[PDB]
This record gives C-alpha cells, structure tokens and sequence, in this order.
C-alpha cells in the first residue's frame, strides 16, 4: 500500500472542491525567510527590497496546486486561464493570480529561485473544507491507485497534468527508442533580463535518468541569451590590467626569485612578481542559471483526452531532490 | 452572566495600518511616531510583516 | 478505578426534536432533496377589490451533509501481545495479554460511546443555528399578511 | 532486523536520562542481533571531519523503547518496504512537513550524554532539513574563514531564519568550536584554492578577456559545441627530470585534486536518509519533539 | 455506467478503432478499468 | 459595520431572512487579551440586534 | 517487475559457461517486460571512457536464474531501495562490509564470454568500492586531459570529458572566491605552528608551489560590501558542486553491501548479499 | 506498577486536570502509552 500526508491549510491556491482528485500539489515555504535571504542574495546593482514589496502586495496559506501555478507563468494555453478563473469559486481570484505572477517574476530577479521555495508533494485525493479552510490529503510514495477516495463514483483515481505544459523528450529528441517504462520530471525554466523576465514550467517524461546535457541542448536559446544579458547592471571595471595574466612560465624555472617559507612579511619579499586576479562583474554561476528539475516517479503511458488534459498511467510516486542546470 | 469583555477604554492607534501616503519630511513622520508611541499601548512592535 | 456512565441518545428527552432514520447508503447519495406543496385558503371578500383566486405554490429543500469522527490509537508493543507475534509460551505473558485486551476494550467502549454525546451535541448545534431570537419573533407573527 | 543492545546497569536517575533519548539515532557497526553499549560510543569531544567520515562506514539506527535490561534499535539502510518509524528532532531549528532530513555531526555547540556511572559518552547527530543543513555548514565555515584573516570579526549577519523565528548561531567558542572545526574549514578552503589555481594554470589568459564580452563568450562557447577556441588549455611548460627539487607536473596535481574533491564531496552527507510524512499531528514539529517519518 | 443486460447479440467481427468515425462518443479501456464499478445516484426523500 | 454598505448591497429576500440572520451571525472579533480582527477560520455564533 | 531475457538455441560448450554468470549485471536500454538476449549486449572492449559515459544513459539489471530457455533479470533501481539481492564481485580489490559499490567498465579487455553459436560477446562491468572507483576515474580523466593495463584515448570523446571537467571547475571562480584566494600565505603560516594544519596540505600541493612564488595585494572591496557577504555564497556554491562532482565523471554508487552472517570481507569471484540505493 | 484489581469504584466523575493540587504525583497520558506493558522484574536467585 501507499503512504499519505495530511496538511490543513487555507483555500487560496489549491482548491480541492474545484478540481477533482488526481493532480500534483506543491508545498510553499514560509515567505519570511525568503524575504530575509533576499537581503543578502540579490546581486549587486539590482534592487534589494523589491521582493519584500512584491510579497506585501499579496495580503497560513501553504499549498499550491500545479493547475494553479502553471496558469501564472508565461507558457499556458488561455483555455486553462479561463478554466481557473471562471471555475474557481473564490473571490478576487484573478487579481491574486496576477500578484502571484509578479511574485515569481520578482523571485527570479532577486536570485532567490522558486525551486528553492516549492517542495513537491504527491497528488491530492481527499479534503474536508470549512469556510475558507481546507485539509488536503495527497499520496507520498507507492502508486497512486493504492489509495481510496471518498467519491464513491470513482474510488481510485489517476494523475492529471495540463497537456499544455507536458513536454515529451524522447519522441522530441528522436532517440529512436521504444516506449517502455519512462521517468517523470517536473522542470522549471528561468530567464533573466532585468525588468523583462519570466518563468516557464513543464512536465517532462523520458527514459533518460540524467537530464543534464539533454536540457542543456533543449533550452539552448535560453542559456545563450541568459549568459550574456545576465551580468547586466553590474559595474565592470575598465580593460583588465596585464598583471591579471596569471604567470605560468615561472613554475619550472630553475633560476627564479624564490621565498623562504614562513616569511611573507617585511623582509625582502618585494622582488616577487605581482598578480591581481580581479573578477568584478563577470558571469557567476547564479548568473547562468536557466533551468532546474526534480524527479517525480515512473510512468507507463500518457494519453490525451478531455479543456485539454493528459491522464497518466500507473504513476508510482517517488520524489527526489532538486537539481541545478547552469552549465 | 458577568460581561465577558471589559467596558473600559482603549483608544485605537492608526499607526498600525497601511494605505496612507507618508508626509514628505521624514523627520516629521518619525517625530509623530515617536511622540504618539510615548507609552501608548499596542501600536508598534518592530518585527517585520 | 472509575467507571464510565453510558448515555443513550433516545433515552434523553431531546430525542423528540428530530426524527432519525438509519440509511446505510447515504455515502452513495449526491445532493438529495425533499419537496413541499401547500394550498392557502381564501375568503370571498365582497366589493370592488379583485376577488383573488386560490393560490398554489411548489417548494423544495436541499439536504446538507455533515460528519462525525473520533480516533483512538494502540500501543506498538501491545500489538505484539494482542496478535501473539510477541507472545511467549509462558505464564507471565498471559497476564500481559489480559491487561492489553482489557485496555483495548475499555478504550473502544469509550470511543464507541462518544458517538452518542456527539449526536446529542450536534442536535443542539443545528437547533441553535436556525432559531431566531424571541424578541424579534413575538411581534413579527403579529403583523402577518400586512408586509406589502 | 531489529537489533538489541546489552546495557551494563548504571544507576537510578541516570537511567531516566537514558530513557529520555528514546528518539535519537545511533551508528552501529555491523548488523548483528546483539551489541554492547560500549561499542556504539564516541568521545563527545571529537573532530567533526573524522566523525562525518566515519558516519559512512556505519549504519544509522533509531533508539526505540528502552528498558533497564536492554534497548532496541532499528537500522535504516536495509529494510522492507520502508516502514514508518518515530524520530526525535534534535537540530537547532524545527523542520516542516514533507521534506528530507540529513545527518550531520554537532557542528555548533555540542550536547552529549555523560553516563558517569558507566564511564562512557554518547554523541547524537543533529537532524536537519536538506537545504538548511547545506547552508549551515557553509555558514560556520565562512565565519571561521572570515576570522582567519584577522579582518572585521563581526558583521551582525551570521543569522539563519527558519519558519519566521530568527536563530542566533551561538558564538563559535562554546565547547570547542575553535578546535573541533579547524579540520573542516582547513580541508575545504585548501581544496577550493587548489582547484582555482589548477584551472588558472591550465588557462592562463582567462582573467584577461573582456570584462563582459569575452569571458561570457568563452563560457557560452565552452558550454556549447566543440569550437573550444583551439587548445583553450595552452600547452604547459615541460617539467623537470623528477629529481630536481622543484619538479611540478600540473596534470598529476589535477589528478590528485579530482580525487580529493570527489572524496570530500562524498563525505558530507547531503544525500537524504529519511522524509517526514507526519499525519494526524501539528504540521510543524518544534525541536525536541518527536515526528513521524518514513525512511527513504 | 454500462448496459446491464444486452437485447440482441452482434454478428459482424471487425476492428472497431479504425471505424471511430461512425460513432458519437467512443471510449476504449484496456482491461478491467476500475471506473465502471462505482455507482452513485441522486435521491428524493419524502414529500410533504 | 456602520459605514460599510457592501453588506447592505446584499439584497433581502424578505424581512424573515434578516430576522434569521440575527441570532446566528459569525463573530468578527477574536478571543484574545485584546479585541483583534479574527482569523476567519474558526468562527463562532453571536447575536447583535 | 522481473525482466525476462529470452535465449536462442545454444551449444553445450557455452550454455554451461553462461550458467556460471549467475550474479553479474547487464545493461538494457528500455524496460519492457520481455527482451531478447541479442538486444542487451555490448561490443568488445574499447574506450573505457566512452563505455563509462554510456553506463549513465542506461539503467542496470542483475540476473538471477538461467534455464535452458529463459534467463531472468531484475531492474536495479527504478522504484525500489530495499530489494535485497545477491550479485557476485568481479573486480580485483575485495569489497568489505559497509561500503557502497560502483560499476566501472573493465580494463585490458579479456573478460568476454565470447559465444560463437550466437555470434556475439558480452562484457559484464566490474564492481569496485566507491573509494577506488573515484581514484580510477580521476586517473583516466587526467590522462585524457594530458592529450590536448592502460588503453589510449580516442580524441573524439576525451574532449567531452575535458569539457565537463573544465566547466565544473570554471564555475568555482567567484568574486568571493578571490577573498579566499587572498589568504594562501596566511594559510601556509598557519600550517606551521601546528601539526594537523600542515598534515591537511598535500606534498605536491600545487598551492605551496604558488604561495612561495607570488605575492597578491589586498582584494578589491566588492560592490556593496555592507549589504551582502560573498565568501559564504562562494563556499555554498562549492559545496553544491563538489557533492556532485564525483558522479558527473564516473557513476553514482549503485548499492551498498550488507551481510548478516558470513565473514565480513568477501574475496573476488564470490557472491555476496547486497541492498541497493 | 499499575493496579491489577481495583478495590472501590468512584461514584462521582470530575475534571481531573483542574484539581492537580489535591494529588501528589500526576501522570496523564493520551491513550495506551508504552510503559504499561513492561513486565521486567529483577531478584536474587540464591543465598548461601
């Protein structure tokens, strides 16, 4: 059998009566520490309190359904926007979606990436709701349909993913392979251009155990235009001094100036060559971050069928750790 | 039964709110906040959010 | 050691408030409804006022669903004694088995009784949610048929 | 696969203290159905690097119920279907629902049972969520490093948040933080510097490219296909005859660096050992209080 | 909620997936889908 | 609740509805040492003519 | 799940040799329930670097039974972490209890159950403990970096290894990393008053050769040295990288050895229980 | 440690957590804790 999680929370982001069971839910970090870590994490030149403001503009609430998050990104098919807007019961919902979009766009600008703010839980199956207070329940290991929903029309369930975001890889990369058991990865796509940036979401399945080079080639344009426009707003100095050239000719020189060990002080250390490695404004790793992914589980089949959707087949929940994709 | 609430006095303090444009001179606003919070109850606690 | 006073709902005086029926298929039922039809009387008033015809109306009502839940645990090394996987073919372990069985029995009698006070509380909870205050009802039923 | 530990009877009073640690983890040696308490013991004042390296050659196991006769443990590595189990959180800050825990030695000020009747000590490693641990290690190391160069000894920003409350990161001199962590900061800073030096020696003109148009272009070309700007690594000068007292073969140094870096990266944990799946309880477990967990 | 008892048998033996044009809705499950079992219903409970 | 008509915007199906609304309203105030806006989750019953 | 490998008809000269391969691992490409033997097969030995790069793109499988028709298998890790199975060791160093094992392509070749009737050959990878597999990968990648019991590289894929290595190294250089780079002499002087401090530094350290040859000036204060601090960020980045540098060149440790009764150390050529990770 | 055969029943129930002051030791566990089922004794085997 499978193991479950129950987390009482607010009905703002995931609204378990509006959707039917079988869709992945995410856990949202407490925003206080995000706002704090920004103060030290936003790069030079940029704003260092804009995430504070972006959060304050959206006023515990802990979960967020992927069905909701995918809408508040660049990539989305407007049918799903219309569904989320007109099918969610809740007041003021479209405004909240707009504010959440602004929040995530601030998150990437402040170099505190949302993948460090959204751990992933399993697919919800049950809920009891008071007035604007819910208690969702999702699987955590094992296969989905080992559960037992209190619908009584369909005791078991499946896993539903918005087909607008599901990006297949193998048939995409043309591996010539034959569909057997394939993994499932939820991937994020960052893009960094100051005041003009966005986030793209996808759900990727393939046989590839190690994404790496696969995404590095899949998202080539993103990495390209992100490495060059990413260092912007950082004052780089003038042309680098010739002293910056780290001297290599001097390693296996038999005759060269040398220093007795333990005497880097005032005594005759002057004749040593000077070398000033000075790196101020070049592309750091967080500057070239473009994607992040995390393993979800294993899958048999994907069929498309209805608002467009994508029913999984024998999903086995096995959540992994996050991963960076910068090189 | 006996009133579950007190019936005494507790003046509200609006400096625990938002939505008001602060005055131009920052010294004036800091002086107003430092004089209104002169032992007045409940208004500030300097912890964010 | 203390005993536990049981309470039977229908033994109380409150039971006359609600008619209760067992319905072992309620989990299957979606939105269920009950109907109403009523025929008001009329008097043939003499005069220029248009003599009103006998009025008819048709009214229904929608069910509301609630639940009740209580939970009780059991000890891990008590499980090995109830089942026997941790039982030894000795003379002590029988005493521990008797003690664990007694504990589980007392506990389950406690919880299985809680559903009586549960309903006796739910009845007051719902009966208090509809009843308007008498101050605002005694004169209202005195101005009937005139609120036009 | 549940092991029991013989317990050399100590005393009253102390046995209560041993009963209080009914949730922590202990590192066995081999999977045998018997073991003596003298075996699972470490001098609670010890080197953090060596302890973190030894945590790999052992098996984790949590202390279930204890009795004056013996105490029962349950290993975490091997297992059937990954059954549930209870765990006493003992880190400095709480851990939420639905995340991964990691086992690190008591990096900050230490707590250790002192069983004065049996004359042995115990160390119970901290239980940290993944990212917070990977960042706390860097925090303590960076503070020690800033201290090393005798610069500004304080910046008022050695603090870590977790679910609102601000944590203080106790002062780094309490038990032996100036001695039981020196090994770690040395072994990390040194390797970092060595990697940087090797890279710069293989590509001498890296830091003399365009401040914004050359370095970025080189990195993007390197990440992309095989252009590589020719042998971007210029041919290093030819070495000495390996008896001259100043021989330096760069490639063997790169080899040693790869090996040492891999080894250091593996002896740091950061591979989850469990995952909190609490259910029917307060969704946020504070320090010192037990929390339902399923092994990974 | 499929049919309970059929009225008349069928005689033609032909691949049906290739002929989905003639039909209005057409659903093919693989083998013993766990969905065709649960039965919910609506109810009216007494009339006054 | 004296200057906000958004509640009065809600039409009255009949005087009986407004009657029934009294005596069963939800408490807007908290139950702490002070009178704070209450977290809308828990709620409780309270009458106010 | 139990992968089923079918067999063609075999001569008794090699069926009995295949029977002896009851605890070795093979590499499928897709996880269908059935698969023919011809599919799961690798060419004769060549380019240990390329092969080691190929093990990453496929998930392993260990075999258990060999019948005159059918040969079972078990997909190593796709959803399980405690499926205790047995696999025999074929690496030179004897692996002891406690430590993990990693799969490494074979050296010198010569390990090929060359089947003539079926006209194919298999190369089962050897199994080494982690501590030595890391070192072997280090040696091979360094040798590949040299070309701008030992087979020579091929200059077509060695560049890919060099690329991965140089990327993982380049992204260590940070405006905080220079601050650390500034205290090399302050580190050497510390590696003199004590013994352990000197012990942690290697002999051909490739840094002591620098701290005694070049002086560097005080570092330039970075932009906004008041709001943020850089050393912490550089160190966190380096931890994140080094935690995943070993696998990106070799292969993650696939299983750890646990034995309940037998003698602790198991010699080469002898089966030993295991649990996967 | 717990009792085996109760002697006298209690006629009147009351909230116990109110009147902690009347009692000298006080232990209130939620439901079926782990200590109750420990039968671990110790005694001298022989004397001489």
């Amino acid at each position: 059998r499978a193991r479950l999680i129950r987390q009482v929370t607010l009905a703002d982001f995931c609204e378990p009566q509006a959707e039917r069971p079988g869709l992945v839910v995410l856990a949202l970090r407490h925003p206080a520490d995000l706002a704090g870590a920004a103060y030290a994490a936003t790069p030079p030149g940029k704003n260092h309190r804009d995430l504070e403001e972006a959060w304050l503009a959206l006023d515990r609430a802990s979960v967020v359904s992927l069905n909701f998050l995918v809408a508040a990104a660049e990539n989305a098919d407007d049918a799903l926007r219309a569904h989320v807007t007109t099918n969610y019961r809740d007041r003021r919902t479209a405004a909240r979606l707009e504010r959440f979009a602004t929040v995530l766009r601030a998150m990437i600008r402040s170099h505190v990436f949302p993948h460090r703010a959204l751990h992933v839980l399993g697919g919800l199956l049950g809920h009891v709701t008071q007035d604007r207070l819910a208690s969702v329940t999702c699987v955590a290991r094992g296969d989905q349909e080992a559960a037992r929903t209190n619908d009584m029309a369909a005791r078991r369930s499946q896993v539903h993913v918005p087909a607008c975001a599901l990006m297949d890889v193998d048939r995409e990369l043309r591996l010539g392979g034959d569909d057997g058991l394939r993994f499932a990865y939820l991937v994020f796509v960052y893009t960094q251009r100051h005041r003009r940036e966005a986030l793209r979401v996808h759900v990727a399945v393939s046989r590839l155990p190690e994404l790496g080079d696969a995404l590095s080639f899949l998202l080539a344009g993103t990495r390209v235009d992100n490495a060059i426009h990413g260092t912007d707003e950082a004052d780089a100095p003038a042309a680098p001094a010739a002293a910056a050239a780290f001297p290599a000719y001097l390693f296996n020189d038999p005759r060269s100036a040398r220093c007795p060990t333990g005497r880097l002080n005032t005594p005759a250390a002057e004749a040593l060559p000077v070398w000033a490695p000075d790196m101020r404004g070049r592309a750091t790793r967080n500057s070239c971050m473009y994607a992040a992914y995390v393993r979800l589980g294993t899958v048999e089949r994907v069929v498309r069928r209805a608002l467009p959707l994508a029913h999984m087949e024998r999903f086995t929940w096995d959540v992994g750790a996050w991963e960076e994709c910068f090189f | 039964r006996a009133p579950v609430t007190d019936m005494g006095n507790l003046p509200q303090n609006l400096f625990a709110t938002r939505g008001a444009p602060p005055m131009l001179d920052a010294d004036a606003d800091d002086y107003l906040r430092r004089t209104v919070n002169a032992g007045n109850r409940l208004a500030p606690v300097p912890v964010f959010g | 050691c203390s005993t536990l006073s049981l309470v039977r709902f229908l033994e109380l005086g409150l039971s006359v408030a609600c008619v209760c029926t067992k319905f072992p298929e309620l989990s299957y039922v979606a939105e269920g409804t009950i109907q109403f039809e009523v025929q008001q009387p009329m008097i043939a008033r003499d005069g220029p006022h248009p003599a009103d015809q006998p009025v008819h109306n048709y009214m229904i009502k929608r069910l509301d669903r609630r639940s009740l839940n209580a939970a009780f645990s059991i000890a891990v090394e008590a499980l090995g004694l109830i089942s026997g996987e941790n039982l030894d073919g000795t003379h002590i372990s029988s005493a521990m088995r008797l003690r664990a069985i007694q504990q589980l029995a007392r506990n389950v009698q406690a919880v299985l009784d809680s559903f009586e006070r549960g309903t006796a509380d739910q009845m007051l909870r719902v009966l208090m949610e509809k009843a308007p205050p008498l101050s605002l009802l005694a004169p209202f039923t005195l101005y009937e048929g005139r609120l036009a | 696969m549940e092991v029991d530990i013989a317990l050399p009877t100590l005393s009253p009073g102390d046995l209560s203290a041993l009963q209080r640690c009914e949730g922590r983890v202990v590192f066995l040696e081999t999977l045998r159905r018997h073991a003596t308490l003298r075996e699972v013991a470490l001098p609670c004042g010890g080197d953090v690097l060596a302890a973190m390296a030894a945590y790999r050659r052992r098996f984790a196991a949590v202390i279930t119920r204890v009795t004056p006769h013996r105490m029962l443990a349950t290993p975490l590595g091997v297992g059937g279907r990954g059954q549930s189990l209870v765990l006493q959180n003992t880190g400095p800050f709480d851990l939420t629902n639905g995340d991964h825990v990691c086992l690190v030695p008591p990096l900050l000020g230490d707590e250790c049972l002192r069983l004065t009747s049996a004359n042995l000590e115990l160390r119970f490693p901290m239980t940290l969520p993944l990212a917070q641990a990977r960042e706390l290690t860097a925090r303590v190391v960076a503070r020690a490093a800033e201290t090393l160069r005798g610069g500004a000894p304080a910046r008022g920003a050695d603090v870590v948040f977790s679910n609102g409350r601000r944590y203080q990161l106790p002062p780094p001199h309490r038990d032996n933080a100036e001695a039981a962590t020196r090994s770690l900061v040395l072994n990390m800073i040194f390797l970092l510097n060595e990697g940087a030096v090797i890279l710069l020696s293989l590509i001498p003109n890296l830091l003399t490219l365009g401040a914004q148009d050359g370095y970025a272009n080189a990195v993007i070309q390197l990440g992309s296909a095989t252009r590589e700007l020719g042998q971007l690594v210029r041919q290093p000068p030819p070495p000495l005859p390996q008896d001259h007292a100043r021989r330096f073969c760069v490639f063997e140094a790169l080899e040693a660096w790869i090996a040492s870096a891999s080894r250091l990266g593996d002896t740091l944990g950061t591979r989850p050992v469990a995952r909190v799946c609490i259910f029917d309880g307060p969704p946020t477990v504070p320090p010192g209080e037990k929390a339902a967990v399923v092994e990974v | 909620r499929p049919a309970i008892l059929p009225s008349g048998q069928i005689l033609s033996n032909i691949e049906v997936h290739s002929h989905r044009a003639l039909f209005d809705i057409f659903k093919r499950f693989r083998s013993d889908d766990n969905n065709l079992y649960g039965a919910e219903f609506d109810a009216l409970l007494g009339t006054y | 609740k004296f200057f906000t008509p958004a509640e009065a915007v809600a039409k009255s199906r009949g005087l009986a509805r407004l009657i029934a609304d009294t005596g069963a309203a939800a408490s807007p105030t908290s139950n702490g040492e002070y009178q704070f806006k209450r977290p809308v989750g828990a709620g409780e019953l309270v009458e106010d003519p």
